[PDB]
């Protein structure tokens, strides 16, 4: 439901803020492909970093303010879409929060 | 005081198109001045070995000897013995190596399985199973081909022939290929190829894609 | 001159509901007048062993000692050592046995697969696969249940945990149940149950029947 | 003089995995420096009895004695004895508690029911009902797990086992979890795990979702 | 197509005569269940003797007259139906010859 | 004086698995007690040349020399020499044959086509066509297998590799198997296995059945 509408610059890094829920172990930052109604997991607690994002992203969880932060290092035109974050085994039936990304260059 | 040899396997023969005779020494303290040669039942010697190995760090020595010969003689059952000479032993040790001549032959049956539905919901990965059953002896070779080009052997796992409970003498094996849910949902036909001596050309291929069990005559779509 | 012990496994614990400490002697010539006892870190002794074994026919002797204790201490990591006294050795040998305390824990994921269509055409048999992936450590127990009653372990085969290529530390295993094409086409739901320490109740059940992937909302029948 | 001994319950044992027994001393004045200890059949000793209950302001005394043991000892038929000494009652007090041997064992049957359509029409709240019937004796532990994580114990209510009306010796119980309708309509899956000491693995799981039980509406039959 | 209409007696044994074809390795004596249009293999060269017929039947092949003979020892009312024999992996798409069996007691 | 040496062909090698080479001596009179032998590059000897061809009644002489070798020696670049001695030509004769090194290698593409509808309407016979195109060099072996058992070699006809019209250096070939229509209409499956020394496993299989290629007719779309 909520949209951070996070913004950033080409290069550098940008931090995505998403809520960390309880009674849900798998936490993911899925990317809304919006092609054939399918969303592909970019990162997860089960340890799966997409090949296109390998070595550029990380996921750190700390239940201090009930928040988990995901950082994306570097930036490319490809990195300018929707990255719905959520929990649960089914990736398409989670997406608790929706966010948008772009590039300023 | 033993010298253990490694006879060529059918998997190695089909992988390299070169049968090789190799023997190693064990239970001997590290030393030098050792020559290894390969001999045959006929009596004449063969090509000279190369690539001397090193000394095992557990107070044992090992020498390797390579000899490339026609696979027909190995299949025929020619007796091949490698002779190693050492200082402590007064008489050189002889190690005869031959293929078991006479085994019931049965062609393997292959079955490919598509990833489970519950696995294609995390949108992360998928595992495809190639299942081989009913084959004697236990010398089988499996590899995966995508789009006519073989994949790297560091992305699939193959097991060892486990005996079948129902049919005694028959064995079975399993190979799993881990792909991406994306790739699988974007066509990409996958092929598992099995090589066994009882097979007619020693080759067998099967493929499965995302759309394989469909009727292909009708197409029902529930839309709300 | 070695004495090798067998610590209780999680599979044995879940199969018998009784953790047991057992140790065997090896590399010792067959003799008599040998007493085996089990001791603990605290220092006090435990129950007496029974069921003396026999002498290995390869010029080696082995003595077995059973001791039943609470699994909590084994999990806690209590140090348990069995003391064996022999004639050739002047001082009795001590063999300390403890569980590795501290292992990353990950719950296994189970996936059942229905027999292939080409297999259900000889009208002879069918093979159902229960596939377990993503679990550390390598102590897993799998068994098959039909109609709430467990089947005999002589009609299914389970493998040993093979490391996962993608995730280091995680392992995977496979279990195959051979049934009849008749039974499978006559309903008969089959359940594979997996027991692991990281599981909440150390139990997990899944079932598959002939009709599992159907839409269950419509029913299309092509008749000619 | 009234001292209560509470044998461990299977529900508590399964809930805490830390089986415990309590020797509650009541009907006495609030006197300090009391001595309470637990002893076995043969008169041995147990661990320290920490966490002594506080005295009550209504002129009653409360004391608890806890003996850490393991389940096989308790369920093997061994009998426990509680020792209580006080200034008011210098005579030692002994109490015996153990398993009530001599009862038949039967496995429960679990039926999970979806919310009523009329309740759903209110578009407010929904209640899933779990019906456990036919189990003997009366020691069943019911729990609800949404996605592998147990829901707060204050969210559901479980009923005491009332005797089955037509079946003598057997019992039945209920359990109601109240969830928000919005969650139920989004495909949220709920399951009712029930633990009894007569089940094969002493665990059983039944699940329910909005699509469970819905019948087929369309029967398309295209003919050529 | 051809029907032996073989006949026998309760007890004893009866021999089923079926043609042994070439270029077909799997040879079976399927039993026409005729329930839901499915035929269950009683015996095969792949080694599968149905449990109900275990230890009572055998299959011997000898290309002398291009014939393979199958013998059924003992007899029960159940042994009084159709046993189509054929070749090939698909059991329902073979059934080269059809035969009938009964009991005389 | 005309003596012909025939280097082994890949088709014959794959067909017989017994690679052989022939030194044919012609243009001579029918004279007996001839001496023919095969020798290697370094002048060694080979096995006996049995099965000497019979003389022809048209005043011509025929003789064949067979040297049993293994494929790696022939394909490694080693050159062979034939020795022919005769009373008419006492001078020794030498001939050199080997692989023609210096040619690019490309893999064929196989397309299998079903019989024409008009041919099927005759309700008499049907012809399946196999089109192998784009392979270089010209040494392709085509075979037909119905159910894993090769059909009689006199049932099908294969064409010599004619150069591809638009692609220089590449070639194409045809193969026609004539089957009875009744068999084709009963779902009989046919495949076209083609062997070339540029394929990954040097083997490739393409199959065809009555249902292969047929399009979808009904597109049901039920909406609520
Ligand atoms: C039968 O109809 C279905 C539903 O319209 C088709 O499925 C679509 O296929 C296209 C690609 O061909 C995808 O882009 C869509 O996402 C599919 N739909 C759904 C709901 O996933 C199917 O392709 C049709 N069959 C054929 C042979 O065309
Ligand atoms: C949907 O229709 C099909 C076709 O009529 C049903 O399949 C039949 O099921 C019965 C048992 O219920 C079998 O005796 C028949 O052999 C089946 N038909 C075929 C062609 O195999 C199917 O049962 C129907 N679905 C439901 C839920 O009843
Ligand atoms: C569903 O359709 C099939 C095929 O036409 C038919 O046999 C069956 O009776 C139908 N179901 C009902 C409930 O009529
Ligand atoms: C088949 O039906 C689907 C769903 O109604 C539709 O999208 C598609 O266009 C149809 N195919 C053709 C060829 O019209």
């Amino acid at each position: 439901l909520p949209e951070v509408k996070v913004e950033g610059e080409l290069g550098g890094s940008v931090t995505i803020k998403c809520p960390l829920p309880e009674m849900h172990v798998r936490i993911y930052l899925c990317r809304e492909m919006a092609g054939s109604g399918t969303c592909g997991t970019v990162v997860s607690t089960t340890n799966f970093i997409k090949a296109e994002y390998k070595g550029r992203v990380t996921l750190k969880q700390y239940p201090r303010k009930n928040l988990f932060l995901v950082e994306v290092t570097q930036l490319t035109e490809s990195d300018s879409g929707v990255y719905a974050c959520g929990a649960g085994m089914n990736t398409d039936r989670g997406k608790t929060q929706k966010v948008t990304l772009n590039v300023h260059s | 005081i033993r010298v253990f040899a490694i006879p060529p396997s059918f998997a190695s023969i089909f992988l390299t198109k070169s049968t090789k005779l190799t023997c190693l020494v064990t239970d001997l303290t590290t030393y030098d001045s050792v020559t290894i040669s390969w001999t045959r039942q006929n009596g004449e010697a063969v090509k000279t070995h190369t690539n001397i190995s090193e000394s095992h760090p557990n107070a044992t020595f090992s020498a390797v000897g390579e000899a490339s010969i026609c696979e027909d003689d190995w299949n025929s059952g020619e007796r091949f013995t490698c002779t190693v000479t050492h200082t402590d032993l007064p008489s050189p040790l002889k190690q005869t190596i031959s293929r078991p001549k006479g085994v019931a032959l049965h062609r393997p049956d292959v079955y490919l399985l598509p990833p489970a539905r519950e696995q294609l919901n995390l949108r992360e990965s998928a595992t495809i199973t190639c299942l081989v059953t009913g084959f004697s002896p236990a010398d089988v070779f499996v590899q995966w081909m995508q789009r006519g080009q073989p994949l790297s052997p560091e992305k699939y796992v193959t097991s060892a022939p486990m005996p079948e409970p129902q049919a005694p003498g028959r064995y079975f094996a399993h190979s799993i290929l881990t792909v991406s849910e994306e790739e699988w949902n974007t066509g990409e036909t996958y092929t598992c190829v099995v090589a066994h001596e009882a097979l007619p050309n020693r080759v067998t291929e099967r493929t499965v894609d995302k759309s394989t069990g469909k009727p292909t005559l009708y197409n029902v779509s529930l839309v709300m």
